[PDB]
């Protein structure tokens, strides 16, 4: 294809490999503390095997910059300045009863990719600065601090 | 038969003048006012405003001799001399099509632009860094001119015109990012041969190149690349356009991942590194950089200022501190970039208006106070030269030195609306009302006190700070309204560090801020931020709009009348202020009221070339997409604050003026509504 | 039985207005909170987006979007049913009232207001509806004639927040913002109804939310942001029949089951109210929600 | 001159008032008859100077007002006359010692060299409280 | 290596025990309590302020910054002490303390001025006319303010609080014909002002003088 070279998608959305086709794009279903239904949670715009859950928030400046409606968790808790992870939200493990398991944020958000757990039915945990310091530590490549 | 009162006998000169707007004969019979100008240009007729209507609404009659043998030598009679002001005006009234008695009034004007270049040659500094073409050609013939009187003092600040364009903002960070827009929609659009030449005129520029040493070398001498990889999108376009797709598919990408990695080093510059030309001037005459005012100051030097500047702090990045002016006086400055000193010269002239009619009031002249021309010059038509912003302090960290020695979060509003609302996206009017009204009652901003009353330092330079600031609400914000620009920010909303006086800077647009901004239609004068603009002073403006009472009925009738007609020519304000004051109340609610004041579309493409120029429509229709939003100023100074809208026409006087504002910082949400720029400060 | 809502909170917890527990428990998001009614058939109803009607077969329990309808800016002002049920009729923020065939994804006719439709309800004669416009001109928009008028402005420029007309055709009652509750009259008639004048009230002193004249048209359950969950019988009590306060409530409307014996106080305040109107005194108070409730569904 | 010496007489004062008060009875005072009647403002405020409220009232500071005939016009341009007139903290303190005691005509100048070794025992201290003061002390 | 220098502390008790022991005499309080200003010079055992105010030039202007540092220092120490913070009883050093310790002398605040009646603290006086907008405070704030000459918001908060704040009597009719203001209507506020004992109301007898007429008062 070209679906690499539009608006946001040399700025923001470089990463994602979009000429290549979906497996070099692993899609992303991020759901919210405020998913106050289960039915419109992440739906934008998938995972390069290369890139992270550092992916996946940064398309919540890019879900808030190709569907006008989920809204823009501002602006410090998405990302600084439009490259990784959000240094208050994780991904979190899912099981399989839709469980929110809170515990065991090192599966999927800066230190590993959203290509470690293979499932295109995951939520996610709330930060209480327990979740900041033992994940922005472990994301100093992860977080790009230009 | 006059022999008087010649003044008020020439608000006459002026009933005939505006009356008779070939007819008497009235090619004569002009004669009442063109010899009477000459009874009142004593000074008490300093009024450029209607001595414009003559050359301005005489430049568009032209016609015979007495043209200029009885009227304009009839001011060749006086002199120049007031034409210290409206030289940018005539900067820009370049083509008049007659030159045989208008290139005669711009040899005049190389007369009159040959006597004080010498202060202005300034709007000629400008002028030739942008075309007027074959009316530029008559400005780079009245450089002769001033190439007779002293070449010494108009090739300095010609050295730097230049030297400032050849600094101006940067060239690589500027080039690389007008490459980053540009064949950008030529890749996913397509434009094809329209962005075709938007990185092309990039390259002139990179002609020059491995150009000066440590900066236009270290991005070309690791940049001899940097080209080769634009001569395959040149060749093969001319044959391939789905083999060689792959080229705005990369030469595109790969220096901007350089750009970003190149936007955390644009900040301390040199100098020794792009220019170490405004490196060595070190003393020029003739820099007059912010002085300018009178003469009594004898044209200020530069004695420089910092090779190695200190930029803004914006996306714009044209360096702001100060560049020391010989008069051991640092001039405060903030370079403008990319831009349009005919706004900032119009937002001095129009500061100029106003102060000259605050000095002619009542009282409230004891009581007297002026809001400050800033001080900007044109660099290019697209650039400029501002003026350090001079104490103060904006409301974005004027919320900030609070919430320092506070220590509550701008957030906590917008987090007491990520707790009491999701947020405002969706939530219409009684709700936003709602949220409004919970993240208030708990809001407190008994701050403008608090930050006032840390100095205070007579426990009553609270007073003098305030009932400096009480009376400067007051001006500005009647001020802010019947012109418009109310422009919210908090880069806006400045307070002083100095005085405590009204700080209007960042200046918007020309027209209001409800059928602006499409971040809702914010109708408010402008904002009650109330208890910062409450605990200030007493009863929330109550002494304070006693004080609005003052101004509003002062500049609501003190010669509205004219006063109006030449700040309508800001109807046709000949290039910038076309241009920059078209697409005024801004244009996302407005082209769309009368597509078909005329015709536009099946006359454009039936003509073998009618289009090119079509004028009428588009070109006399942006005449009428302004002449149907200007006389629309005029019919928005009569029926609202003579001034013009709501159901309650007549005048609305003193008190119904009085609350069409006191109506509008409660009424109502629409004091709600705005956002990123309104930042819900009780 | 059905009921339902959510405000602030989006918790479309649907109750039963004969019982005490919870019928249907669906939280609600991706918007709030305009409308959570059932549809005329009262089965596919709207939870509503930015004009998103996706009308979730009260019957089955927990829903999947069955049959958008999505696409007007803004957000379905009020999703009426032109009783045909062939015609959603939708008066959104955006201004045109188009005009849902709700059994096909199509907007087969169109109408402009200039100054976002405020109300929409249909005469049940299918030749009308009596569309609205935030000036206030009740702007008589019959269902196949594409007139603006016939046009009437009740109160000039305050905005028209709601138009209860009746069952028969016999009223209309038009309340604005400011909570002034024009009272018109219609020749129950097709196309043309003249807007006739009984009594403009004081709704409220305060603002008014919606003004429904019952289904039986013998009350006129006046809600406001000042908390009250006020009743006004039709005939002269349109002078007070009642006055009902409580705590950041903001009831955003009312409804009557099938005798006019049930006021249901949607407030944000935690509490969706099933009171006794008649009897004033809350019969029926639902925890369902971390905050709000705004409007609101009672087709018993 | 007669205004700066007439201390060092009074009569340098009174008399001075007699070459305006009877300069008055043809001549106008507004000219400097403003600021000669203002260096008359000066040295009235400094009535207290100027005798009239101190020494002898001395029937003088009133000929002063009404030598300007100030009758019937007296108000406005008064306007046109503003125109005529053109923490840590205690080592803030540590110094407003040393900007206070940095006087010329001091008792002992040993009470400016007694309380700077008293700065120099000491901050003589922070060698940065030395280039902060002990360049301009 | 210089700066052997704590060098700043140290509390006065005994010495807060000599101040508690001359405040019943001194009442001129600027001799006794300047030669014990120079004891609260005395911060520590070695200062620059403290072995410093044996000066031989001691002036009041030096011990004004140096009378809160043995106090800043020493204070919060209510020891014998903050039990002498008022005694006592020219009064302008306090002003310092002040924006960034407090100290109570708000209410009485009428106090912190009448030592010296001026009516200097316009500001201590704001704190308590925003307090709470007191009827007889809004009012004893269009007086202090004729003073200050800032009426221009006196008849502010007295056309506001005429409007707002209920709506007042014997203020509003004496600042609107201050001023054409209510000329003849505060003589209409005669009308209905011989039955609040005409006499000697200036309201309704200035407006037949605030303006010839002189006829009403012939």
């Amino acid at each position: 294809k070209k679906k690499r070279t539009n608006t946001n998608s040399v700025d923001v959305l470089e990463y994602f490999s979009f000429v290549c086709g979906d497996k070099v794009p692993n899609y992303e279903s991020m759901g919210l503390e405020i998913y106050i239904q289960a039915s419109k949670k992440y739906k934008r715009n998938s995972f390069t095997t290369k890139v992270r859950k550092s992916s996946t928030i940064f398309e919540v400046i890019g879900f808030a910059l190709f569907l006008y409606s989920t809204e823009k968790k501002p602006d410090n808790f998405e990302e600084d300045g439009l490259t990784v992870e959000d240094i208050s939200n994780p991904n979190n493990f899912s099981l399989k009863i839709v469980d929110e398991d809170g515990e065991p944020f090192e599966d999927n958000f800066g230190k590993l990719d959203r290509k470690s757990t293979i499932q295109s039915i995951s939520d996610s945990e709330v930060v209480l600065c327990k979740v900041d310091d033992a994940e922005k530590s472990q994301n100093e490549i992860e977080t790009p601090l230009p | 038969f006059d022999n008087t009162w010649y003044k008020a006998w020439h608000n006459w000169a002026l009933a005939n003048f505006e009356v008779i707007s070939s007819n008497l004969i009235h090619r004569h019979v002009i004669p009442a006012i063109k010899g009477f100008f000459h009874s009142i240009s004593l000074s008490e007729s300093s009024s450029l405003q209607d001595a414009l209507r003559l050359l301005t609404l005489w430049f568009t009659f032209g016609g015979i001799p007495e043209a200029t043998q009885a009227m304009h030598e009839g001011f060749n009679l006086i002199q120049i001399g007031t034409w210290l002001e409206v030289l940018p005006q005539l900067i820009s009234r370049i083509h008049q099509p007659n030159q045989i008695v208008s290139r005669s009034l711009l040899s005049l004007l190389s007369d009159l632009g040959k006597a004080h270049p010498q202060a202005l040659v300034y709007p000629l500094m400008v002028a030739i860094k942008s075309e007027s073409l074959s009316r530029q050609k008559a400005a780079l013939s009245i450089i002769e001119k001033m190439r007779i009187h002293s070449p010494v003092l108009v090739d300095q600040a010609e050295l730097v015109s230049h030297e400032l364009i050849r600094m101006a903002v940067l060239w690589h960070e500027q080039w690389y990012e007008g490459l980053d827009d540009a064949s950008r929609q030529f890749f996913g659009e397509h434009n094809t041969e329209k962005m075709f030449a938007a990185l092309e005129p990039l390259y002139e520029m990179l002609k020059r190149g491995p150009e000066t040493l440590r900066e236009i070398s270290f991005q070309n001498s690791f940049g001899r690349d940097l080209n080769d990889a634009y001569e395959w999108l040149m060749n093969y376009k001319k044959s391939k356009d789905v083999s060689n797709l792959n080229q705005a598919w990369d030469i595109y990408y790969n220096v901007f991942r350089k750009i970003g990695k190149q936007l955390p080093q644009l900040q301390t510059l040199e100098l020794q590194h792009v220019s170490p030309k405004l490196l060595s001037a070190h003393d020029l005459e003739l820099a007059v950089p912010g002085t300018r005012a009178s003469g009594g100051k004898p044209i200020v030097k530069i004695s420089k200022f910092e090779p190695v500047f200190s930029v803004i702090s914006s996306k714009q990045r044209p360096r702001k501190f100060c560049i020391k002016g010989s008069d051991g006086k640092d001039y405060k400055y903030v370079l403008k970039g990319h831009e349009d000193i005919r706004q900032d010269s119009l937002v001095m002239q129009l500061f100029g208006l106003v102060n000259t009619l605050l000095q002619n009031d009542a009282e409230c002249f004891r009581r007297h106070l002026d809001i400050q021309q800033y001080p900007a010059i044109p660099l290019s038509p697209k650039s400029g030269l501002l003026g350090w912003v001079p104490n103060s302090d904006t409301f974005h960290v004027l919320i900030r030195e609070h919430r320092e020695a506070k220590k509550i979060p701008l957030n906590i509003e917008h987090w007491v609306m990520l707790q009491m609302a999701p947020d405002y996206d969706n939530l219409t009017l009684l709700q936003k009302v709602e949220v409004f009204t919970y993240a208030l009652n708990n809001t407190e901003g008994q701050d403008l006190y608090k930050v006032l009353w840390l100095k205070s330092r007579s426990s009553e330079t609270w007073l003098e700070r305030r009932t400096t600031y009480t009376r400067s609400l007051a001006v500005m914000s009647m001020t802010g309204y019947i012109l418009g620009l109310g422009d919210r920010h908090p880069s806006n909303l400045m307070l002083d560090r100095i005085t405590g006086k009204v700080i209007h800077i960042d200046f918007g647009d020309c027209f209001e801020a409800a059928i602006l901004r499409e971040k809702f239609p914010e109708k408010v004068p402008f904002r009650l931020t109330r208890m910062l603009t409450y605990a200030m002073e007493v009863s929330g403006i109550e002494g304070s709009f006693r004080i609005t009472c003052e101004n509003v009925m002062k500049v609501l009738r003190d010669n509205k009348g004219s006063l109006m007609a030449i700040l309508e020519a800001f109807a046709f304000d000949p290039l910038i202020n076309w241009g920059f004051d078209l697409p005024t109340k801004k244009i996302e609610e407005e082209t769309g009221i009368q597509l078909p004041v005329m015709n536009a579309n099946e006359l454009l493409s039936n003509g073998a070339i009618t289009e090119e120029e079509v004028q009428r429509v588009e070109n006399e229709h942006k005449n009428a997409i302004r002449n149907a939003r200007a006389m629309l100023v005029l019919k928005r100074i009569t029926d609202k604050l003579t001034g013009n809208d709501i159901r309650r026409f007549n005048d609305l006087d003193v008190p119904e003026q009085v609350d069409k504002l006191i109506q509008q910082a409660t009424s109502v949400e629409n004091l709600c509504q705005h956002y990123i720029g309104w930042c819900p400060f009780w | 039985v059905i009921l339902v809502s959510a405000g602030y909170d989006h918790t479309i917890r649907f109750w039963e207005a004969l019982t005490g527990v919870c019928s249907r428990t669906i939280q609600h998001s991706d918007s709030q909170v305009n409308r959570l009614e059932i549809t005329n058939d009262k089965k596919l109803l709207a939870t509503a987006g930015h004009q998103n009607v996706r009308l979730y077969d009260i019957r089955t329990t927990n829903p999947n979007p069955v049959a958008s309808f999505e696409g007007h800016r803004g957000n379905v002002t009020s999703v009426s049913f032109q009783q045909d049920n062939r015609w959603m009729v939708t008066s959104s923020e955006d201004g045109t009232i188009k005009v849902w065939d709700v059994r096909s994804p199509s907007i087969p006719r169109n109408y402009k207001h200039n100054a976002p439709v405020n109300e929409v309800v249909i005469h049940p004669n299918q030749g009308e509806l009596i569309s609205c416009d935030r000036d206030g001109n009740i702007r008589i928009w019959d269902l196949g004639e594409n007139q603006c008028t016939h046009q009437l402005t009740p109160e000039d420029d305050t905005s028209l927040q709601s138009l209860s007309m009746a069952s028969d055709g016999s009223m209309l009652a038009a309340a604005n913002t400011k909570g002034n509750c024009y009272v018109w009259e219609m020749p129950n008639h097709t196309d043309a109804s003249h807007l006739k004048p009984v009594t403009k009230f004081r709704a409220h002193s305060t603002y008014i939310t919606r003004i429904l004249l019952s289904s039986d048209v013998k009350h006129l359950a006046t809600c406001s942001a000042d908390h009250t969950a006020r009743v006004w019988s039709i005939d002269d009590d349109f002078k007070l029949e009642t006055t009902l306060d409580g705590h950041q409530r903001w009831v955003w409307d009312c409804a009557f089951s099938a005798d006019s014996a049930y006021l249901v106080t949607a407030s944000s305040d935690h509490y969706v109210r099933l009171w006794d109107l008649s009897t004033r005194e809350i019969v029926r108070q639902y925890g369902g929600h971390h905050k709000g409730a705004v409007c609101v569904a009672l087709n018993d | 001159e007669l205004s700066v010496v007439g201390g060092k007489e009074m009569t340098r004062y009174l008399k001075e008032l007699m070459p305006l008060i009877i300069n008055t009875f043809q001549d106008q005072s507004n000219s400097f008859k403003r600021d000669a009647a203002l260096t008359t403002l000066g040295q009235l405020a400094a009535s207290s100077g100027y005798v009239v409220g101190p020494l002898l009232d001395y029937p003088e500071l009133l000929g002063i007002l009404i030598n300007i005939l100030k009758t019937e016009n007296n108000p406005h341009i008064r306007r046109g006359t503003v125109r005529l007139i053109g923490e840590y903290y205690p080592t803030v303190v540590i110094h407003n010692l040393m900007k206070i005691l940095n006087d010329p005509s001091l008792s002992i100048h040993h009470t400016a060299a007694i309380q700077a070794i008293m700065h120099i025992f000491q901050n003589l201290g922070l060698r940065c409280v030395s280039f902060l003061d002990q360049i301009i002390p | 290596n210089y700066e052997d220098e704590m060098q700043v502390t140290k509390l006065p008790v005994n010495q807060n025990i000599l101040k508690n022991a001359w405040y019943c005499s001194q009442q001129k309080t600027k001799e006794d309590w300047q030669e014990w200003i120079r004891r609260l010079s005395i911060q520590l055992l070695k200062e620059s302020p403290s072995a410093c105010l044996r000066s031989c030039s001691s002036l009041v202007s030096v011990y004004y910054p140096l009378a809160r540092e043995l106090f800043n220092a020493s204070f919060s120490s209510c020891w014998v002490e903050l039990q002498t913070s008022y005694q006592e009883d020219l009064v302008e050093f306090m002003e310092h303390d002040d924006k960034p310790l407090p100290i109570p002398i708000h209410t009485l605040g009428k106090y912190a001025q009448k030592c010296h009646a001026f009516a200097k603290a316009l500001h201590y006086k704001e704190v308590e006319f925003l307090e709470e907008p007191k009827n007889s405070t809004i009012e004893a704030l269009i007086s202090i303010n004729n003073q200050l000459h800032q009426t221009d918001s006196a008849i502010g908060i007295l056309k506001h609080a005429q409007q707002h704040n209920e709506l007042q009597l014997k203020e509003t009719w004496y600042e609107k014909l201050q001023r054409w203001e209510d000329a003849l209507a505060a003589y209409n506020e005669k009308e209905a002002a011989g039955e609040d004992s005409v006499e000697v109301m200036m309201g309704k007898l200035r407006s037949l003088y605030a303006l010839g007429e002189w006829e009403e008062l012939s």
